[PDB]
């Protein structure tokens, strides 16, 4: 998930 | 005066000139509709960072952060568009997140009949919010009310508490700063169901175009459509 990747950064 | 809670919400607002310059560069780097899919994709990146930056939101765990954003991304996109017209907008024009001013009839043609209808509905909301003297303090309050929805959680207590305190701060602000505008608080909240209906219709249209093969590669936009 790209969204999850953004929120984990 | 301005409640301290709203002052903290205003701090989370993105730097407008830097957002414009960034998305402008991306688009300058394909149908007009396709270009708008790219513009919306880039706006969603800015929206995710806004929420990520945000007081309150940054305390939720990622799973809760995903649910809220998946639930309201299109509503935030339309609300941002509407407020942009309220501030920078003029009669018969559309102002884009890139800072460009386009004639409504030209871009409405390029948008097609269906989308023009949704754009026209949004313009009606723009006109109503202008007559209500909708301002930036009220805008950031509505953004957080849309983000911290109760119709969506590992920490529902935080979400519910944020919703109740933002509502109270918005009521306090509108009553103290626009007391002659009777019931301004309620008149603002009335627009959230209207914006949400518009955003649901917008999502269904974009989802149709994607299944139809008309939405070019935009991983974030498409991922949010499949959420
Ligand atoms: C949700 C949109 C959209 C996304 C993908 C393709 C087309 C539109 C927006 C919302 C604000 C801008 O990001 C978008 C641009 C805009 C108006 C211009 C459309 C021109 C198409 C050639 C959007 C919008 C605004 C109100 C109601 C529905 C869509």
């Amino acid at each position: 998930s790209l969204l999850k990747k953004l929120l984990l950064a | 005066s301005i409640p301290h809670l709203i002052l903290e919400l205003l701090k989370c607002e993105p730097d407008e000139p830097q957002v414009q310059a960034k998305i402008m560069a991306y688009l300058q780097q394909l149908s007009t509709f396709g270009l708008m899919c790219k513009m919306a994709d880039q706006t969603l990146f800015s929206i995710v960072e806004w929420a990520r930056s945000s007081i309150f939101f940054r305390e939720l765990k990622v799973d809760d952060q995903m649910k809220l954003l998946q639930n309201c991304w299109s509503e935030l996109l339309i609300l941002d568009h509407i407020y942009r017209q309220v501030v920078h907008g003029k009669e018969g024009s559309i102002f884009l997140v890139t800072g460009q001013q386009v004639d409504y009839s030209i871009i409405a043609s390029q948008a097609g009949a269906t989308l023009n209808n949704l754009m026209s509905h949004a313009q009606e909301l723009v006109a109503k919010l202008r007559s209500l003297q909708f301002d930036q303090r009220e805008f950031v309050c509505l953004k957080f009310l849309v983000l911290f929805s109760l119709d969506v959680l590992e920490n529902f207590q935080l979400v519910e508490g944020v919703q109740e305190q933002v509502n109270a701060a918005l009521l306090d602000y509108t009553m103290c700063n626009y007391p002659q505008q009777t019931e301004k608080f309620g008149q603002l909240l009335l627009r959230l169901p209207e914006i949400r209906a518009i955003s649901m219709q917008a999502e269904e249209y974009l989802y149709y175009k994607h299944l139809n093969g008309d939405v070019p590669y935009n991983n974030l936009l498409i991922e949010m459509l499949h959420a």
